[PDB]
RNA sequence: CUUGAGUCUCGUAGAGGGGGGUAGAAUUCCAGGUGUAGCGGUGAAAUGCGUAGAGAUCUGGAGGAAUACCGGUGGCGAAGGCGGCCCCCUGGACGAAGACUGACGCUCAGGUGCGAAAGCGUGGGGAGCAAACAGGAUUAGAUACCCUGGUAGUCCACGCCGUAAACGAUGUCGACUUGGAGGUUGUGCCCUUGAGGCGUGGCUUCCGGAGCUAACGCGUUAAGUCGACCGCCUGGGGAGUACGGCCGCAAGGUUAAAACUCAAAUGAAUUGACGGGGGCCCGCACAAGCGGUGGAGCAUGUGGUUUAAUUCGAUGCAACGCGA
């Protein structure tokens, strides 16, 4: 509907998936698309190329609002997340700044026991 | 040459013209140590080259060379865990050798009812950019960029 | 490096925010002594003062606010 | 009598203990807002979650548990242990200079107390985590293993339990005996003091001398040289088991044998193996080249089969135009 021209992006980046969604200074989301929302499955859905295609299919899915700049909320060390942020950089968005918003608890909760081999 | 790479016998120049590049060419064309047979065909081909394709036979030699002598090739080396087709540019002697090899192999791939005619026609087409040696310079320049 | 001993303050109070923000990363985290060379006693005093300031919202806990 | 041991005055440091507040991250849930078909998981999926609108994102709320950075084998404590901040109550240590008591000391069977975690009782609370259990991946069978769930428990109160590789595998106290480097905490004096330089304590880490030790190693914080007292050991297994006593709600703890059986068991260090580990450097090993073999005919050797017999030996490289 309307115009922003400088939005904010959020790449929730797990080791098993990578979801990217944008909003505009308000949290009211505009367009979302997942690496898994593009036919990929298994390890395929966890590749920086999947990040490329998810970046693309969000940019085009929101281009109706025609944004021109971006903040990016990179969160979680998903494999190769510079990939999607520069994919969006090339997608016609002057990225303003990047922000590691990886939530860090101050010893708040006991983590689950990790993999054993 | 694990310890030290050793150089090559600096071959002795052509008796008919004192040039050493034609000497290396006749060594390349030679088969089974039959040097006399080889130099006969080489002289026969350069003489008719000096006629059917203008003068300056010794100059027409490099007129064909510079037309076939490559610049880049591929040297598949596994510096990353697998044989990677990395391209490399050559020194002058490497491209000289590859040029002469490509000339002689194409000449042998012609028939032409004589090896004199074979080499003559092939070297002419190479000098004016026709044939197959020039094509295998084209392919060596093409696959040098494909990876 | 051995700053407060050269100055000789009897106690690094929490109110002097101006002299605190140089012992703090831009993220708000306390910087170790092995980087600033402060003596361990004054490092402890600094930690206590910084935590009190964070409580009074003179300094930030982090930038996420 | 005052040197041991204590008392007083002034201070210093500290996750020492008990109680009560409070803060900010994060997890989960709830509420809506934005906003749709995936999320989540994996070897790959499935179970699961999502059209009742998730997931992602924003705002608000609720609740529990734990306190990133500081943070350091740094500190405190008899040990177990102790980590946001603030207050209240409270223990110990250390230093300076004095004053005071005048052997008031050390050790300790029995005894009394403290004592990680799990566990037990009663009542709470319950976010996360997670024995057991459930389900999915699933074979003569499901257990493996991994996932998705998940109760007890983990938390609080008050009771028990009293055991750990509760370890420095080193009982407590005192005296003495060459050094070097640190950390931490005092304190005296002093250069012009800050910085900085001389001291002088307490604690603590790492080297190493003599000495000691089977050796490894220990080495002023002794495993050195001595003294006081206590605990404990007497081949391995049987066995920290049986019986009995005591203790406990219970689980069990504690005290603690013998028959029998073996000729060893064990400690430290030494030399090699342990290549489906590393690193280095060689060789026509590869690379760069040239000519071949593998296809065809024939020569010859071997295997095979046949034969009356197809003589016998050589069989990965290192047998096969080899003995011949
Ligand atoms: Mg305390
Ligand atoms: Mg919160
Ligand atoms: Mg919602
Ligand atoms: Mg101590
Ligand atoms: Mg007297
Ligand atoms: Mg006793
Ligand atoms: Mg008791
Ligand atoms: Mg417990
Ligand atoms: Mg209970
Ligand atoms: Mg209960
Ligand atoms: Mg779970
Ligand atoms: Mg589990
Ligand atoms: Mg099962
Ligand atoms: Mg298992
Ligand atoms: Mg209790
Ligand atoms: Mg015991
Ligand atoms: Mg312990
Ligand atoms: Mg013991
Ligand atoms: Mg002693
Ligand atoms: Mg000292
Ligand atoms: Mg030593
Ligand atoms: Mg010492
Ligand atoms: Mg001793
Ligand atoms: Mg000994
Ligand atoms: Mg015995
Ligand atoms: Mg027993
Ligand atoms: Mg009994
Ligand atoms: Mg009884
Ligand atoms: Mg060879
Ligand atoms: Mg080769
Ligand atoms: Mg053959
Ligand atoms: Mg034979
Ligand atoms: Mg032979
Ligand atoms: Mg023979």
């Amino acid at each position: 509907r309307k115009q922003v021209s400088d939005g904010v992006a959020h790449i929730h980046a797990s080791f098993n998936n990578t979801i990217v969604t944008i909003t505009d200074r308000q949290g009211n989301a505009l367009g979302w698309a997942t690496a898994g929302g593009s036919g990929f499955r298994g390890s395929r859905k966890s590749t920086p190329f999947a990040a490329q295609v998810a970046a693309e299919r969000c940019a085009d899915a929101v281009k109706e609002y025609g944004i021109k700049n971006l903040e990016v909320m990179v969160k979680g060390p998903g494999p190769g997340r510079e990939s999607t942020i520069r994919a969006l950089n090339a997608a016609g968005f002057r990225i303003t700044n990047i922000t590691d918003v990886t939530p860090i608890p101050h010893n708040g909760c006991r983590p689950p026991k990790k993999r054993r081999v | 040459p694990r310890r030290r790479v050793i150089g090559q016998r600096k071959i002795l120049p052509d008796p008919k013209f004192g040039s050493e590049l034609l000497a290396k060419f006749v060594n390349i064309l030679m088969v089974d140590g039959k040097k006399s047979t080889a130099e006969s065909i080489v002289y026969s081909a350069l003489e008719t080259l000096a006629q059917r394709s203008g003068k300056s036979e010794l100059e027409a030699f490099e007129v064909a060379l510079e037309n076939v002598r490559p610049t880049v090739e591929v040297k598949s080396r596994r510096v990353g865990g697998s044989t990677y087709q990395v391209p490399v540019e050559v020194r002058p002697v490497r491209r000289n050798a590859l040029a002469m090899r490509w000339i002689v192999e194409a000449a042998r791939k012609r028939g032409d009812k004589s090896m004199a005619l074979r080499l003559a026609n092939e070297l002419s087409d190479a000098a004016e950019n026709k044939g197959t040696a020039v094509k295998k310079r084209e392919d060596v320049h093409r696959m040098a960029e494909a990876n | 490096f051995c700053r407060f001993t050269a100055e000789g303050v009897q106690e690094i109070d929490y109110k002097d925010i101006a002299t605190l923000k140089n012992y703090i990363t831009e993220s708000g985290k306390i910087v170790p002594s092995r980087i600033t060379g402060t003596r361990a006693k004054y490092q402890r005093q600094l930690a206590r003062a910084i935590k009190r300031a964070r409580y009074l919202s003179l300094l930030p806990y982090t930038d996420r606010h």
